[PDB]
């Protein structure tokens, strides 16, 4: 009994929303941009003149990079990163109701070809961004479900 | 020589200079 | 400012060392830690000097350990000059104005085995090579500029040359409403410089235009993406490369290559009742097309391009590997399918993801220096799956496996269960795997050759820790080699904190090294002590995650 998905991923209240940020011009809020770019939500510039408009502010990011296995000798053979993001959704005649990302990546070390492999740690922090900005994203509408059940 | 910017492979330099 | 409590530890490299500490504030936003480090069996004291600011700048953290004499390093080192040890560190981050962005990351060291004698604060036995970061970059909403410098200092004595990025400049600028297309374009120019002075050196200038058409519906989306690579090599100091080599690098290549992309992600939902009332179960499936011309890069040395880890969101990649050096071609579909399982209050609690790709030609490059054990070139070659559920508000599991059929083997895989009632009860097991295959790809030769490596990751590790009566925490830890059925870590900890004070008592036995004479792993013992004072502030932890992440395999939480 499958069927389309008639509804909207982000939910009808929030299509239009403000983005507001500690550093608007950072990795995390130019990947949050685009991915409320791609669902067709209108952004407003911050201190705006319209009220009743639901916002979103992006709290910190905690990116950590540790040893996951070692080989036989002790030196690292698999590095873990973790990004965590908060993010707090302001819906302004109810509630402030905060959210999270959690991102696992993994990659091995290479000190022979090590700063090929920096450049390749430097693409997945450009990958995981953009995943932490979608699990944002799925976790609009639960929100949405909040707003029903308060 | 035998220098390509567009869609087309490049081959092999054995027959090529 | 004044004197902390002095406290101890006994190890099997230093025997028994303490410290002294010694706190003083300069000014309010700085502060230092001035610490003796008395240690017998180097017979010496360390001075190590913390030095903590907060400026406009941002924030940052120097360290410098000096160790004037050492006993054993005059012992397994007699034709040395000086026996001295040093470690500098620095570590800034900030963003001043909103535009301006300021990080070091820097980390130099007096020997190679400097983390396997002493304390891992700042850096890690684990660690095989020292960074050495600067990077200065300016960024608004629309462009972004960063220069960058990057040296490394490589710790193995196989072959201690590296090549350094001296310095890189990374633009990119940003147009997304030029008519229906989004337009971008990406900057690069590096200057590549090793240690070594007979390797060979390089400038590169790169080029990306990208332009790229989205579509987007309530149920699907499709995403046309064209894009231009136009890359200069100026290549010098080439003499003694080819000298040796029979392909012969030039000194000027030039590499103009396409790329085009087409991704379409589609959406089902189903209201599925035989578990639950109100469950909601999403299928997407998401197809890939690419396509990136083959140009030989033969006459191109590797100097920043390391081959890439596929995973399941690593699939849908246009890169086969990092870098700019070797990209390989392309003519592949790439095809995946993600089930989701929502709760009655749309919260996510499974998803299940698989896939694969399919390649219609083979990715070649130019040079094959990497080996596969079947020549399997075309059609379905790597699959990767991933699934994480969440079973209550306390359980949760994570699995990963990659497969490629080149290995005839998984290639890699990883999987974690964890019950965790609050920040101090927690269960974790997790499980790690690398097949030997895999080793004998991605790494160089004499990790296929040396038994150390040879064999692959098969790991399983036991993290626990639990407190008794609100005032004592037990945390223990157990990492365990299934392949040479020989343990990797063993970490306890017992900490009693009352009111005003807190005593944690730590031990942690390691792999630390390797004995290249009698061919088997060194372990070392840490027994120790640590007495800190509170009641000056809120702080009424029993400091779990403070014992959790005081060994060389750290907790992190899976929910
Ligand atoms: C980021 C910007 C990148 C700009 C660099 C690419 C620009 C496009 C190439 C046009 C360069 C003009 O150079 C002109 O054309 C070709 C293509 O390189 C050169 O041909 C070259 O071919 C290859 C390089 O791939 C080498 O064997 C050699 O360096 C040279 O023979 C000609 O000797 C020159 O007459
Ligand atoms: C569908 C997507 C979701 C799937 C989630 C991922 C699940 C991963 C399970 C955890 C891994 C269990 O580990 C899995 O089994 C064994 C070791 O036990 C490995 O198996 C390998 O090693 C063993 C012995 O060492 C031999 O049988 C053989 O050489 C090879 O099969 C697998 O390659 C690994 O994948
Ligand atoms: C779920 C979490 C579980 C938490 C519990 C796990 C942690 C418990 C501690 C495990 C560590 C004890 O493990 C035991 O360590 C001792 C330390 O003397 C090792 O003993 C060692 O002694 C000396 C080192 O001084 C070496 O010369 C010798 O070769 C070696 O055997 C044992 O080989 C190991 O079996
Ligand atoms: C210059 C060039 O591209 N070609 C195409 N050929 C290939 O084999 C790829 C045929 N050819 C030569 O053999 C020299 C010329």
């Amino acid at each position: 009994g499958w069927h389309l998905r008639d509804t909207t991923q982000v939910p009808s209240t929030m299509k239009v929303m403000i983005l507001d940020s500690g550093d608007p011009n950072g990795p995390l809020s130019r990947a949050v941009r685009n991915q409320l770019r791609l669902n067709g939500v209108e952004l407003l510039d911050k201190e705006t003149t319209r009220k009743d408009v639901p916002s979103l502010r992006l709290g910190k990011v905690s990116i950590a990079k540790d040893t996951a296995s070692v080989f036989r000798n002790g030196q690292t053979a698999e590095y873990q990163m973790i990004m965590t993001v908060n993010a707090t959704v302001l819906i302004p005649g109810r509630d402030i109701y905060p959210i999270s990302a959690k991102v696992f990546r993994s990659f091995f070390d290479n000190p022979q070809m090590a700063l090929a492999k920096d450049n390749e740690q430097d693409m997945i922090v450009k990958e995981m961004y953009d995943r932490a900005a979608e699990q944002l994203i799925r976790k609009l509408p639960s929100i949405r479900a909040a707003d029903i059940r308060s | 020589a035998c220098w390509h910017w567009w869609l087309e492979e490049d081959c092999d330099k054995k027959e090529c200079a | 400012s004044g004197f902390l409590i002095p406290n101890a530890k006994y190890t099997t490299t230093n025997y028994f060392e303490f410290y002294l500490p010694y706190y003083w504030n300069i000014a309010p936003n700085m502060d230092a830690t001035i610490t003796p480090h008395y240690m017998h069996r180097r017979g010496n004291i360390m001075w190590e000097n913390e030095f903590r600011y907060l400026s406009q700048a941002g924030a940052g953290l120097m360290e410098l350990d000096y160790l004037p004499s050492d006993k054993v390093y005059e012992d397994e080192h007699p034709n040395d000059d000086s026996s001295r040890r040093w470690l500098f560190y620095w570590n800034h981050s900030g963003v001043m104005d909103q535009v301006w962005r300021f990080n070091v990351d820097y980390t130099k060291v007096s020997d190679p085995s400097y983390f396997n004698d002493f304390d891992n604060k700042y850096g890690s036995s684990t660690d095989g090579y020292a960074t050495q970061k600067f990077s200065v970059g300016y960024a608004v909403q629309n462009f972004n500029a960063t220069v960058s410098t990057k040296q490394f200092q490589v710790f193995s004595e196989q072959n201690t040359s590296s090549y350094s990025a001296e310095p890189q400049l990374d633009v990119n600028y940003y147009q997304n409403d030029v008519g229906p297309f989004d337009t971008r374009i990406y900057g690069q120019a590096v200057h590549f410089v090793n240690t070594r002075d007979d390797m060979p050196e390089a400038t590169r200038v790169h080029l990306e235009p990208t332009i790229n058409l989205p579509l987007s519906n309530n149920w699907g989306s499709i995403n046309t993406e064209a894009k231009f690579l136009a890359t200069h090599y100026q290549q010098t100091n080439l003499d003694w490369y080819n000298s040796r080599n029979t392909t012969k690098l030039d000194e000027s290549v030039n590499r103009v290559m396409p790329q085009f992309k087409v991704d379409g992600k589609m959406v089902f939902e189903r209201d599925m009742e035989m578990l639950a009332p109100g469950y909601t179960q999403t299928l997407e499936p998401r197809a890939q097309y690419l396509y990136v011309p083959y140009r030989d890069q033969s006459d191109i040395y590797n100097y920043d391009s390391s081959l890439l880890q596929s995973d399941y969101s690593g699939l849908f990649r246009d890169r086969t590997y990092g870098g700019l050096d070797r990209i390989a071609s392309a003519n592949q579909v790439t095809t995946g399918v993600t089930s989701r399982i929502y709760d009655d209050a749309a919260v996510e609690r499974f998803n299940i993801s698989v896939g694969q790709i399919y390649y219609f030609t083979e990715s070649r490059t130019g040079d094959d220096n990497i080996t596969w054990e079947n020549d399997d070139k075309t059609g379905s070659l790597v699959w990767a799956g991933d699934t994480y559920w969440r079973i209550s508000e306390r359980w949760g599991l994570r699995g990963g496996i990659q497969y490629d059929t080149r290995l005839d083997n998984v290639a890699t895989s990883n999987s974690s269960i964890e019950y965790r009632r609050d920040e101090d009860r927690l269960v974790q097991l997790n499980y790690h795997y690398a097949s030997p295959e895999y080793i004998q790809a991605t790494l160089p030769k004499y990790y296929s050759t040396a038994e150390q490596y040879k064999n692959g990751i098969s790991q399983v590790g036991a993290v626990a820790s639990r407190p008794i009566a609100d005032r004592w925490s037990i945390v223990g830890a157990y990492y365990y080699d299934t392949n040479a059925n020989k343990q990797a870590d063993s970490m306890l900890g017992v900490q009693y904190s009352s009111c005003c004070y807190a005593i944690r008592v730590g031990y942690e036995r390691k792999l630390n090294g390797w004995d290249n004479d009698k061919q088997h792993a060194v372990y070392d013992n840490a027994i120790g002590f640590n007495i800190e004072l509170r009641g000056l502030s809120s702080n009424y932890g029993l400091g779990t995650q403070e014992m959790l992440r005081s060994n060389i395999l750290p907790y992190q939480n899976t929910l």
